RNA sequence: GUCUUGGGUG
């Protein structure tokens, strides 16, 4: 079986804690590894980064959206919101009626709420495939 | 859970189209074309069928209790 | 218990907005209007009501 | 049990099963036991190393 | 039965701020130094530069609750194309012979300069303005 | 079943409660007869700067028209201009505005309305779980004051700041009536000589 | 409780005397209180919970 | 929107609006236009709401009585002669219409004024409509060029200040360190950058822009909201300063050591419409967290202060001889407020 | 003077242009067809055995939302105007649903075609659930597994969409007028040019676009209305239109009756 | 628990009249009509019908609260005309227009066959 | 001149200084040097500065009353238990605070 | 019917 651990042991992904992160130079995206030569008034200006003559990168983020957690991953386009609103959604999505489990009918709990007709969202983030949000909306 | 009988927004009957929609998706037609053939023209009716999640299949796997 | 205390004849619920109410009017739910009460002395001007 | 005072509270909590994402988040939660007795806003601050 | 009859030559017309309203400036053709600034509805009475307007100011249309006019009755407005009703809110008996009158046609404003002998009778409460061409 | 006072939110911090409900014929409609499930107020967008809400409405409209799911992952190379290009290619105003009509009169609205699907949530806070009234009820054993709790048929606390507001208003009689006749009023006998409550009263 | 009864209406925290005001009652269907929208400023209230 | 100069109303909507006014006396006002079609202006219908005997006068930026901009305000016997009716007239500020009606007519008529205005304006807006969309935050290409040019100029200015500080050529300030002078000058430059880009964006907005209408009415939003949505979010501050070097000699591990550029220390060059980068997203999250902490933590000190003030001043009353005394009978003021 | 011009006419929808009528009349017709045309829908459910995973009122809501043939519903009485104490045929149609998985493998789907009309005010043609074709299976109602059973006796009654949306004969009444904005009833938001940025109405080619030399007309009112009624099969489109007209007529006759008999 | 019944919109009680007429004394020859258990459908139809008569000087309606199913209508007429008579005239005229509309729609539907 | 630190008495004496107009932001210093009425004036100036910083306007009489309560005994009475509870009022008031 | 702990709301 070739999975994640084989990548880690083949020397293409490694783990870093906060203290080791002090000593490393992380490229933000795989494209940042090379300087581009654009002018798109619509796409956001990727930062100039002009002060440093030659970058010596040691690491790259797998994807920048992974900094968010479980609750923040439901938000669509969180980079177009002021941050307090992202926090409020992280709080309120935990209070949202859905289907907590598929065996809710053979369980006996103090309280349970089930939505009649759950729908998956029309605008979706890649992360919700791993959170089962499209399976239990 | 199971496909709603009506469209929430306007009230068109969509409960008789889920099986035809699944059969159309089996033979390769993409979702927009299948929704076109079922004659769902308003995007409310279309999102009724396109966003449905069928949970009754998961609920039916737990043994009848009588 | 002395500077502040719990009191009878009070109610609480969520508030809503109503463009059609006057400034000094508050809309009171029927259920609360029936739970709360006012003691009205009977006089020869209010006996029918 | 007889040392309930001077013991950490809330180390175990009732699992939140209101919705699925609330459960997934409760299972990944973390707690700094500073306590609310004290207005030091420094440990409440989002820090660079949190990235 | 009118208070101030005159013919004006339109000098400038600004739209700028608005789509439905334009402000016009016009000096009397017969007696210069009589200035007229007036806001008008474009869609009801469009006006171009250098056009010639017969402008009347009257205290009545005759020869308190508004009701739509019948066909069978007649009034002064029958001979004009654009009639407005307004409120005099300032009568500036100012410098030597500069006399300014201010009328508000429901927020559409008018100013009229000129010597005292032309605008002395324009010291009223409410004024109608009528226009031709 | 949702009613007035139930709490709903979108995924951008835009929470709110239902103020009223309108039927199908009373709601504004587009030329295709589409009516909204939900009408939120424009004055919630500008000072809160929830631009992702509008972008997500636009993406959702395009996805529902073309029969797929929009990708709203953060920090991707997607732009609003491309979404508007798709939407206009589908025969709709590229910025999500539509000409809608007044439900009461059928007359067109002078302004166009930002219209489309958005993912909303049903929050756990329902008004029927909160509405509480008390005329008279159980009291506490020790203080003989109304008990605490909606479930216990309790009373509401008329705390210290409420007393400050009543004092500012100068309503002395109302304050005395709140704190005595709406709460633990009692009658005791004192000794006119020693002023202690050691008097033995047999009223019968 | 009936229409036009004066009732004291209040939102916490009561920072100033205009956080507690007397209103005339109007009895209505559904479970929320109703407020004219110009009084939400002295109460510092809104309709989101 | 209703009292704009180019707002006209036909007879049937006028009749409905008049019937909606609870204190209407049953007299139909003459239309501002009688020919070729009877049209009423919104100012007439709003003047119906105001009681008679009211006079209000305000001057805005020295406008003439002919008011080319329709700014300022003139109200004669309760009738609007000119002036858009906005926050400066019907808000809670002093000297406005609400204060005037309160002082002249009493509390009852002033209370009914709120209802009259609410009903008329709500009916008119019901049949007019008002919305806001994603397009109201979008500036045209030329304004985008101007905004980005201004931001680039400010980045160059900051780089020049940085060069001057590093080659020991910066001019210190009284009561201020060389580093505090450097930081103050950079903060000044970047704040003015954001303000200039916002001014450009605000100037690009048409009168039909919905955000602009809300701001001009004064009912929601301000210039900073427009600036952050359309032009530039700008610089984020944590505890009065820029983004600190939380890592060793850097703010984030995606920067190099000792990089004092605006991007490194928390300047957000994008707008909300354009979207924040991950670094800018994290810095803006830090700033918002600071705000949330302040809101959560200061309220206890404030409530304690107000409780102590109330306990200190609770026993003080104006007596029938005019004096202001406490419960001991001691004089605090011989006449209240000295007047 | 009123005129009708049918543009498309099939069983479920009719597309027509209405002319020489006031806009208030056309909008009243739209509202009446949406809200006040009586139909038949299941208003009372009786559960005998429901051992499915779905709850009793979930299934009851779904059954209430099932369109039923309502051709003769006008010859019927409202169940609040019938002097019977318990229900009767003058004002109700009784249906039965019996479903049961036999065997121990696969899923059995319960469809709306399985509803069976037992009683009802014959020989009125009401009550049957609407089928699109001869081979239609109807609406999906529930699903059943091993030994799971559903035994339900539904009652159907006459009602309108004001009381509950399940009595609405119509889904969406498309409705528009003045495709070229000659009357200037709307005022187009734009970025660069309002003519390029806004799509044309589907009836734009039915009216002449305004000429550049033209001036605004202040006498023109709306006079042509393009509307597309769609139905749920309970009533036919022409039936919906004609009964909306009749319902409006009888509401006006009620007003006239009260006015004359108040003298 | 506080939700009123969905049939109180249209079902007239026995103690509630369908229609109630009071005169407006402020202006001459005017009346105020309250229609119970009706809504914008009848109100707007009647209003735009009456607004086009020469002898009707004022006509208007409002629905004071959306949660209550009634509307009130103010109608004034000239000296000779009575507002009541104009109200029957408007009702009859709309009835005739709907009848003609129905006849033409049925004929058109038959021709389409 | 503006300064870090406070010495009102000695700076007031320095020649070249307007001895009748030197001011301190510490009203305890004002009380020790200039008396209690000057202390009241300084207290009002500080409170007005703190409030009116952001454009807020509190009517004069409220801050006048607050500074008159704080300077009524001849010395500065803080808004604390150490100030409020050293008055001569009844025991029940003091205990209630 | 009581006390602590925990999760929350404005
Ligand atoms: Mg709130
Ligand atoms: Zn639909
Ligand atoms: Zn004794
Ligand atoms: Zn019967």
């Amino acid at each position: 079986v070739y999975g994640w651990s084989s990548l880690v042991t083949s020397g293409v992904i490694e783990y870093v804690d906060g203290e080791e992160e002090e000593t490393i130079m992380i490229a933000m995206t795989p494209e940042d590894l090379q300087t581009r030569s654009l002018n798109d008034t619509a796409k956001r200006i990727k930062p100039e980064m002009s002060t440093s003559s030659h970058h010596t990168f040691t690491h790259c983020e797998i994807h920048p959206s992974m900094i968010l957690g479980v609750a923040a991953s439901i938000i669509p386009f969180p980079d177009h919101n002021q941050s307090p609103r992202n926090t409020y959604q992280s709080a309120m999505g935990k209070q949202a009626m859905g289907v907590f489990l598929t065996n809710y009918n053979v369980r006996m709990d103090t309280m349970a709420n089930i939505l009649y007709y759950p729908q998956k969202p029309l605008a979706k983030t890649q992360a919700m495939e791993y959170l089962k949000f499209r399976e239990l909306p | 859970m199971i496909i709603p009988v009506r469209c929430f927004s306007c009230g068109k009957v969509v409960g008789d189209k889920w099986d035809a929609y699944l059969r159309l998706l089996e033979e390769g037609k993409q979702e927009g074309d299948a929704l076109d053939e079922l004659k769902l023209k308003r995007y409310c009716c279309r999102r009724m069928v396109l966003t449905h999640v069928d949970l009754i299949e998961k609920f039916l796997r737990y043994n009848p209790l009588e | 218990n002395l500077m502040g205390k719990r009191v009878d004849f009070s109610a609480r619920t969520v508030i809503s907005g109503d463009p059609n109410l006057e400034l000094d009017q508050v809309g009171v739910p029927i259920s609360i209007a029936k739970t709360l009460s006012y003691p009205e002395t009977v006089t020869q001007y209010n006996i029918h009501r | 049990q007889k040392k309930a005072m001077s013991s950490r509270a809330g180390v175990s909590q009732v699992l939140n099963r209101y919705t699925y994402s609330s459960t997934l988040s409760h299972l990944r939660r973390t707690n700094t036991p500073i306590g609310r007795d004290g207005k030091l806003a420094k440990p409440r601050q989002l820090h660079n190393t949190h990235w | 039965s009118a208070l101030f009859d005159d013919i004006f030559t339109v000098q400038t017309v600004d739209n700028g701020r608005y789509n439905k309203v334009s402000r016009i400036i016009g000096i009397s053709t017969t007696n210069s130094a009589i200035k007229l600034t007036l806001d008008i509805n474009n869609e009801m009475f469009p006006v171009s530069q250098d056009d010639s307007l017969t402008v009347t100011l009257a205290n009545s249309l005759s020869l308190k609750s508004w009701r739509p006019p019948k066909p069978t009755d007649k009034s002064l407005a029958d001979d004009y194309d654009y009639v407005m009703f307004g409120t005099v809110y300032k009568f500036e008996e100012g410098d030597e012979d500069k006399i300014k009158v201010y009328v508000s046609f429901g927020g559409l404003l008018m100013c009229l300069e000129g010597g005292y002998k032309s605008l002395a009778s324009l010291k009223q409460d409410n004024l109608y303005i009528l226009i031709r061409r | 079943v949702p009613q007035i006072g139930d709490k709903f939110a979108s995924r951008h911090g835009q929470k709110g409660t239902i103020g009223v409900t309108y039927r199908h014929e009373d709601m504004p409609f587009s030329a295709e007869g589409i009516v909204p499930d939900l009408i939120i107020n424009p004055h919630a967008i500008p000072s809160r700067m929830t631009v992702a809400h509008l972008i997500e409405c636009l993406l959702s409209k395009v996805g529902s028209i073309r029969g797929y799911e929009g990708d709203a992952t953060p920090f991707t190379d997607l732009t609003v201009d491309a979404v508007s290009n798709l939407l206009r290619d589908n025969g709709y105003q590229s910025r999500g505005f539509e000409v809608m009509y007044n439900g009461h009169t059928g007359k067109k609205l002078m302004a166009q309305v930002f219209f489309g699907p958005t993912y909303y949530q049903r929050l756990r806070h329902m008004v029927d779980d909160k509405i509480h009234a008390r005329a008279r009820g159980p009291v506490q054993v020790l203080t003989r004051q109304p008990v605490e709790g909606r479930s216990r048929d309790g009373g509401l606390r008329f705390g210290e700041m409420e007393r400050d507001c009543m004092i500012a208003h100068g309503a002395a009689g109302f304050l005395k009536e709140r704190l005595m006749e709406a709460s633990d009023a009692f009658r005791v006998h004192v000794c006119g000589i020693c002023g202690l409550m050691s008097v033995i009263a047999n009223l019968k | 409780l009936m229409d036009d009864d004066p009732v004291l209406f209040n939102r916490q925290p009561s920072l100033h005397k205009m956080s507690m005001m007397a209103h005339r009652v109007k009895v209505m269907p559904y479970s929320t209180f109703r407020l004219n929208l110009s009084v939400t400023s002295p109460y510092n209230a809104d309709f989101d919970g | 929107k209703m009292t704009l100069r180019d707002t006209f109303i036909e007879y049937e909507q006028v009749m409905n609006m008049l019937f909606w006014v609870p204190s209407w006396d049953g007299v139909v006002p003459q239309p501002a236009i009688l020919k070729p079609k009877p049209l009423w202006t919104g100012k007439q219908l709003l003047s119906i709401a105001i009681p008679s005997g009211i006079h209000l006068q305000r001057t805005d930026g020295g406008n003439s009585l002919l008011s080319p901009k329709d700014n300022g305000m003139l109200i004669v016997d309760g009738k609007v002669m000119f002036g858009v009716v906005d926050k400066k007239t019907v808000g809670s500020g002093g000297g406005g219409l609400i204060h005037t009606v309160m002082r002249e007519k009493g509390p009852k008529i002033c209370a009914e004024l709120f209802g009259n205005i609410q009903k008329v304006v709500n009916y008119w807006l019901l049949h007019n409509g008002f919305s806001i969309g994603i397009g109201d935050a979008i500036a045209d290409a030329s304004t985008m060029k101007e905004i980005t040019h201004a931001i680039s100029s400010a980045k160059e200015q900051v780089q020049e200040i940085i060069y001057k500080a590093q080659h020991n050529e910066l001019e210190l300030k009284p009561g201020m360190t060389l580093r505090e002078s450097f930081e103050g000058e950079v903060s000044r430059t970047l704040n003015d950058a954001r303000d200039s880009a916002g001014r450009s964006a605000e100037m690009n907005l048409k009168d039909l822009n919905n955000v602009k209408q809300m701001v001009s009415a004064g009912s929601k939003g301000s210039f900073i909201n427009i600036a952050q949505m359309s032009a530039c979010v700008g610089q984020q501050m944590v505890e009065g300063k820029r983004i600190a070097f939380g890592f060793a000699d850097r703010s984030l591990p995606h920067f190099t050591k000792d990089d004092f550029s605006p991007e490194s220390k928390g300047f957000v060059e994008n707008s909300y419409l354009r979207g924040l980068t991950p670094q800018e997203f994290f810095f803006h999250a830090m700033a918002g967290r600071e705000g949330l902490i302040d809101t959560a933590v200061k309220t206890a000190e404030t409530g304690y202060i107000q409780r102590r003030l109330v306990k200190a001043l609770e026993d003080i009353m104006v007596h029938y001889d005019g004096t202001t005394r406490n419960s001991l009978g001691d004089i605090i003021q011989f006449l209240y407020g000295e007047d | 003077e009123p005129k009708v011009n049918i543009i498309n006419a099939q069983d479920d929808e009719v597309e027509l242009m209405l002319s020489d009528v006031n806009l208030s009349l056309a909008n009243s017709l739209r509202r009446t067809m949406l809200a006040e045309v009586p139909t038949l829908a299941i208003d009372l459910v009786e559960i005998k055995m429901n051992t499915s995973v779905l709850a009793d009122e979930f299934i009851s809501h779904r059954l209430g939302l099932i369109p039923l043939v309502s051709e003769d519903v006008e010859e019927m009485k409202y169940s609040r105007d019938c002097t019977c104490e318990d229900y009767c045929d003058e004002c109700s149609v009784v249906l039965e649903l019996s479903a049961r998985h036999e065997g121990e493998e696969g899923t059995t789907d319960v469809y709306s075609s399985s509803l069976i009309k037992v009683s009802g005010p014959g020989n009125l043609n009401v009550g049957e659930p609407v089928r699109r074709d001869d081979y239609d299976q109807g609406i999906l109602l529930c699903k059943l597994r091993n030994h799971q059973e559903l035994n339900i006796r539904c009652i159907a009654k006459k009602g309108i969409a004001k009381e509950h949306a399940k009595w609405s004969p119509c889904s969406a009444i498309a409705f528009e007028y003045d495709p070229h904005n000659k009357l200037k009833h709307t005022d187009f938001w734009f970025e660069v040019d309002a003519k390029k940025e806004w799509p044309d109405s589907k009836y734009a080619t039915w009216e002449e676009p305004p000429k550049p030399g033209e001036v605004f007309d202040y006498k023109a009112k709306p006079n042509r209305f393009y509307m597309t009624v769609e139905t749920t099969g309970s009533l036919k489109a022409n039936q919906v239109f004609s009964r909306g007209i009749k319902t409006l007529q009888e509401k006006l006759a009620n007003v006239l009756f009260e006015l004359e008999n108040s003298r | 628990m506080n939700a009123p019944d969905r049939f109180e919109l249209f079902i007239l009680p026995d103690d509630v009249p369908k229609l109630k007429i009071t005169p407006d004394s402020r202006v001459p020859n005017c009346i105020i009509i309250k229609f119970e258990r009706e809504d914008h459908t009848l109100a707007n139809l009647l209003r735009e019908e009456l607004a086009l008569y020469p002898d009707v000087t004022f006509v208007a309606y409002k629905v004071e609260h959306p949660l209550f199913a009634n509307f009130v209508m103010r109608l004034q007429t000239e000296e000779g005309t009575r507002p009541k008579q104009a109200l029957e005239r408007a009702c009859a005229s709309i009835i005739n227009k709907l009848k003609t509309l129905d006849h033409k729609f049925n004929e058109e539907w038959n021709i389409k066959n | 001149l503006e300064t870090d630190g406070i010495n009102l008495a000695e700076v007031m004496a320095v020649p070249g200084v307007d001895s009748s107009r030197t001011y301190s932001n510490s009203f305890v210093e004002i009380l020790s040097v200039l008396g209690i009425e000057a202390t009241r004036s300084s207290l009002y100036k500080e409170i007005l500065n703190v409030i009116a910083f952001d454009g807020s306007y509190v009517n004069y009489r409220h801050m006048a009353l607050l500074v008159d309560v704080m300077t009524s005994r001849g010395y500065l009475m803080a808004i604390t238990r150490h100030g409020i509870n050293r008055a001569d009022t009844g025991a029940l008031m003091r205990c209630s605070f």
